[PDB]
């Protein structure tokens, strides 16, 4: 990757 | 069913949504922990059950909160009705969150009025196609106290398992609907809501809010629990009890 395109928890339950 | 006695106006008056119109979406509840603490969504159903999402973890401690709560004259009509069973759909997967499916039988009735009434279900073999604009409601988070801002609504389109897969691959199941990445989102405490789509004038859920982007990203797809498919399961669990 490369810049803020990695978040991690790039998921989560709503 | 999925008829408003006061319409909502789609244009609006969740992230990058509107208010909606007070009472608007009469089978919006608030699911909120005996402190008060609006935790997810629901659907009323019919004036004895509301369906919700299996991870929200609700339990008989919890009351479902139905009416014009916090909504644009606010504190307004409401009923506060606790809960006497809950049905979780044994399907559940804790880990990929398929089948996010519970319903929730109310120990009271709630009394319906022009501010309360139930979502229509749609029949299992119903198809609601990929462009369909379709409509989310909720209190949940308007940015990744959360008092809730004021319900809102948001129209977006539902996307097709594989254009959806594109975005999410492995992690979309069959029992799963994506809808969204149009510059709206749904989020967190949103969870458990409804995804409603007008079939000949009657408004359907279509899904129920589940998971997505940890960031409520507006140009990332949400992931709502594909009602059509646990519809039957829904029918045997009301019929039984």
């Amino acid at each position: 990757i490369v810049n803020g395109e990695e978040a991690v928890p790039g998921s989560w339950p709503w | 069913c999925g008829v408003p006695a006061i319409q909502p106006v789609l244009s609006g008056l969740i992230v990058n949504g509107e208010e909606a119109v007070p009472g608007s979406w009469p089978w919006q509840v608030s699911l909120q922990d005996k402190t008060g603490f609006h935790f997810c969504g629901g659907s009323l159903i019919n004036e004895n059950w509301v369906v919700t999402a299996a991870h929200c973890g609700v339990t008989t401690s919890d009351v479902v909160v139905a009416g014009e709560f916090d909504q644009g004259s606010s504190s307004e009509k409401i009923q506060k009705l606790k809960i006497a069973k809950v049905f979780k759909n044994s399907k559940y997967n804790s880990l990929t969150i398929n089948n996010d499916i519970t319903l929730l039988k109310l120990s009271t009735a709630a009394s319906f009025s022009q501010t309360v009434s139930a979502v229509c279900l749609p029949s299992a073999s119903d198809d609601f196609a990929a462009g369909t604009t379709c409509v989310t409601t909720g209190w949940g988070l308007t940015r990744y106290a959360n008092t809730p801002d004021r319900l809102q609504q948001a129209s977006l389109p539902l996307l097709s398992n594989t254009n959806c897969k594109k975005y999410w691959g492995t992690k979309i199941k069959d029992a799963m609907i994506c809808a969204g990445a149009s510059g709206v989102s749904s989020c967190m405490g949103d969870s458990g809501g409804p995804l409603v789509c007008k079939k000949n004038g009657a408004w359907t859920l279509v899904g129920i809010v589940s998971w997505g982007s940890s960031t409520c990203s507006t140009s990332t797809p949400g992931v709502y629990a594909r009602v059509t498919a646990l519809v039957n399961w829904v029918q045997q669990t009301l019929a039984a009890n």
